[PDB]
């Protein structure tokens, strides 16, 4: 599952 | 006035040099192989904090597909802030958005390169397709989505297989699959 | 006399940036996507009869293949000016033309895409040989030859499928057979 | 058959 | 300052004018078909020995894989010397080269063809792992390595089908079996 | 084998 970037 | 004409001529060049740059990259089967040279003095810039991040040149899924690029915090960013490598997927505004599908659903796999062959950092993901990451863009990147505890800074500190020649190899593959 | 020297490289360097570009649509497979942006501004351009016609970048069969190009006329051309949208396939000259067999003798297919991948204008035809259309090329470009009568200017008029975001896309395939 | 443009 | 702002800039254009042109000619999947134009001259400027040698643009065996290029001596090289054309394949050095296995182990197929399609000069080699020329390039380039008795001067004398419209045409094919 | 240039 992909995590965004802040 | 003339002398005006200097300043400016120095940097629609630099622009055509970059976009010259960009066309050398980009790659239209969906594997991308992305070089970071120099890459202590970038380490440290983001480090002490004067460039967090860097975005490699783009590339494409096929000829007219979608236009992809990758986003990497050489100290981290969010939950890896300085402690790891955070590096990320992007989704591009391409030329053809209009005739592709969306929101983007191909699976991406990202790696840091052994330069020994020996154990590559992998890791893949599956896009979350209710994720404003992979919607159609409307501005020229979507926000980058990935792994931000991708690699550990220290899996790449003083004696390693990874960073030589003071350069790293990023790559990327992204599955074609129902395309 | 250094304001001459000036505008000679800022000329020259207009060159270059469209020959990038003209690189950056080459295709090599004999599939081509020519996207036409600003379009509402190019169709009255034509209607006016200050452009009748615009040229699409060239691409090819393959990479030491034939070079070609499309031709289209927002306005129709011939039996179909005013009343049609005129497409026509061109041969241009190529690097390799010597290497190569002649007349050229591929079917051509041409496509005006729906933006929602419905309804495609489609038309395809076979090259008439003794045409000169298709005679190894002498000059830069042979002359054009196509669809006169592609579509009509209504199919892509006010609240339409084709035109979007003011922009279309045309879309030709080369058959590769033989080659 | 093509029709050549004019 | 004038001759000197304008100055540097003709050559960041030159080499910039140049990478595009490279970048127009370079292929990736191991097969290259190198055109030379103006023979007459070159063939005089080589018999002249003001330029005894040419090097072709860059091509690769894969979009990340080796970069290569050819090195001709329109009027031989060594125990070709004023007697054959002498034609060379060239190892350079590649932006992935950490990542490929060395030294270079390709077969290499090396043509001058007919323009009437009839009988093509043909000639092939596989490499001498232990030579210099195939060593993990440390310089631009590795020093050139093929054939110093390709063709005799004579077969592209006069009347010939190779020379034709005062150009020749050079074609490599580099085996990518293994990679 | 292939000769180098010389």
């Amino acid at each position: 599952y992909p995590i965004q970037e802040t | 006035q003339l002398e005006r004409s200097i300043g400016l001529k120095d940097l629609a060049m630099a622009d055509l040099e970059q976009k010259v740059l960009e066309m050398e990259a980009s790659t239209y089967d969906g594997v991308f192989i992305w070089k970071i040279s120099d890459f202590a003095r970038k380490r440290q810039e983001a480090v002490a904090g004067r460039i967090p991040a860097i975005f490699s040149p783009a590339f494409y899924t096929s000829r007219y597909g979608y236009k992809m690029c990758l986003r990497i915090y050489l100290n981290g960013d969010g939950t890896g802030r300085g402690t790891h490598l955070s590096l990320f997927f992007v989704v591009m505004k391409g030329p053809n958005d209009a005739l592709l599908r969306w929101p983007f659903n191909q699976k991406v796999t990202l790696m840091l390169l052994d330069q020994n062959n020996r154990e590559h950092v992998i890791d893949a993901f599956r896009p979350d397709v209710t994720s404003s990451s992979f919607q159609r863009p409307v501005n020229d990147m979507n926000i980058a989505s990935g792994c931000p505890l991708f690699c550990p800074v220290s899996k790449m500190e003083a004696k390693n297989s990874y960073v030589r020649d003071d350069a790293i190899f990023i790559k990327a593959i992204v599955d074609l699959t129902g395309l």
